[PDB]
């Protein structure tokens, strides 16, 4: 069962660089050419690089061209992607790819698991957790809403489950969106019958591990 | 490069159907195009390659047709592991690859208008400065809905941002959410704060609204 | 042809 | 030079904890108390040196 690993994502500031690596295990690494590709957070997939069986030659995306340097070392099984003068742009999760085999397509039949790489400015920080708190503007027939706003937080991801665990049906936990500040927010938000808010307590836990935060928020109706 | 154009970015089907989706190159790559799958959280998985050939382990009721700048990929009798993700992929001579977009197989199921909920910014939040709004449109089908803010009846745009859930495994529904915010000067300067929304279950559009101090 | 074979 | 300090978060709502790496408590307690801000606590603050532990209490 072939098996490709990638290594060596992280974050980083734009114009600095970064090496990834990918091992290979139950293949003859040697004998295949070896790609990257990158899917970018709008699920975009791109191509970035391709290396010959031997390392004898080597091609790139337009887009990467002088700033990254693909190689191999076929004595360790071992692909790299040497990358300097990273952009935003280059935010993504980075596959190694191998070459299915056949002369004339160049398709993958294998891929790593993917190494994200984050480019961005921006320092660790936890996440401010606001109440999105029920009342009579969340409520519809017998139906209420609330939930917490996870906000302004680097880098992702973070963790949300209600009342440690014992609430997970009607909840759902948004995507973040990326701010305009560089940094993350999203939303948690649970339905529940509109009779229990003044008998059960409802609580978001937030775990976000970069700053080592762990907070709980009680989320209290409104009157209006 | 050359550009590679999906249509349509999103197919609803059943279990059963027949579906078609498009892929378009901006000029000819011959045959030299492929098909993936892929779903959340997992690497594409490949399907067809030049064209019209089947990858060793991939189901018969894939196939796939085209030359030149035009390319479909079929699937016979929809199975419950076929809604995902598909992309195409060129690889013509002396161009560099490129894939194209994706189009998303999502599941087919009878139309349920979004129930409409708004919460007013914490006391905690204006404490520091801001307010978030937030307007949630929960469990609802067909994905596409419209959501307009409103600040003292004058619409808003350009100050908030949408997120959209995967389709619910269990019922097949969406939930959206849009964030207005806005600094704290700028909120304290309106008094009615609505959003309104559109969506083919609604007979009419829907407003949820408050008063800032109201709650 | 960056899309050369690639293999051995 | 730089070591890490913590604050415990009790707030009428709000509980629980997070960190920062600083070179002194006075540099540890601006930060934390800018967290607190953001998440709008206002409480008082307390330390404890030998676990290098700050205390917002509401």
């Amino acid at each position: 069962q072939v098996q490709l690993v990638e290594s060596g994502g992280g974050v980083v500031q734009p114009g600095r660089s970064l090496r990834l690596s990918c091992a290979a295990s139950r293949l003859t690494f040697r004998n295949f050419g070896m790609h990257w590709v990158r899917q970018t957070p709008g699920k975009g997939l791109e191509w970035v690089a391709v290396i010959w069986h031997d390392g004898s030659n080597k091609f790139y995306a337009d887009s990467v061209e002088g700033r990254f340097t693909i190689s191999r070392d076929n004595s360790k099984n071992t692909l790299y992607l040497q990358m300097n003068s990273l952009r935003d742009e280059d935010t993504a999760i980075y596959y190694c790819a191998k070459d299915w085999g056949g002369a004339s397509d160049r398709v993958f039949d294998y891929w790593g698991r993917g190494t994200l790489v984050i480019v961005s400015s921006a320092s660790t920080k936890g996440p401010s957790v606001f109440p999105l708190a029920p009342s009579s503007k969340s409520t519809s027939g017998g139906t209420a809403a609330l939930g917490c706003l996870v906000k302004d937080y680097f880098p992702e991801p973070v963790t949300v489950s209600w009342n440690s665990g014992a609430l997970t049906s009607g909840v759902h936990t948004f995507p973040a969106v990326l701010q305009s500040s560089g940094l993350y927010s999203l939303s948690s938000v649970v339905t529940v019958p509109s009779s229990s808010l003044g008998t059960q307590t409802y609580i978001c836990n937030v775990n976000h591990k970069p700053s080592n935060t762990k907070v709980d928020k009680k989320v209290e109706p409104k009157s209006c | 490069d050359i550009q590679m154009t999906q249509s349509p970015s999103t197919l609803s089907a059943s279990v059963g159907d027949r579906v078609t989706i498009t892929c378009r190159a901006s000029q000819s790559v011959s045959t030299s195009l492929a098909w993936y799958q892929q779903k959340p959280g997992k690497a594409p998985n490949l399907l067809i390659y030049q064209a019209s050939t089947l990858y060793r382990g991939v189901p018969s009721r894939f196939s796939g047709s085209g030359s030149g700048t035009e390319f479909t990929l079929t699937i016979g009798s929809l199975q419950p592991d076929d809604f995902a993700t598909y992309y195409c992929q060129h690889y013509n001579s002396y161009s560099r690859i490129t894939f194209g977009q994706g189009t998303r197989l999502e599941i087919k199921r009878t139309v349920a208008a979004p129930s409409v909920f708004i919460f007013p910014p914490s006391d905690e939040q204006l404490k520091s400065g801001t307010a978030s709004v937030v307007c949630l449109l929960n469990n609802f089908y067909p994905r596409e809905a419209k959501v307009q803010w409103k600040v003292d009846n004058a619409l808003q745009s350009g100050n908030s941002q949408e997120s959209v859930t995967e389709q619910d495994s269990k019922d097949s529904t969406y939930s959206l959410s849009s964030t207005l915010t806005l600094s704290k000067a700028d909120y304290e300067k309106h008094k009615v704060y609505a959003c309104e929304v559109t969506h083919q279950g609604l007979s009419s559009p829907v407003t949820k609204s408050f008063n800032r101090g109201e709650c | 042809n960056p899309n050369a074979n690639p293999n051995a | 030079a730089v070591t890490t300090y913590k604050l415990v978060i009790n707030g009428k709502t709000l509980k629980g904890e997070t960190t920062t790496k600083a070179v002194d408590a006075e540099t540890a307690e601006k930060a934390f108390k800018q967290y607190a801000n953001d998440n709008g606590v206002d409480g008082v603050w307390t330390y404890d040196d030998a676990t290098k532990t700050f205390t917002v209490t509401e």
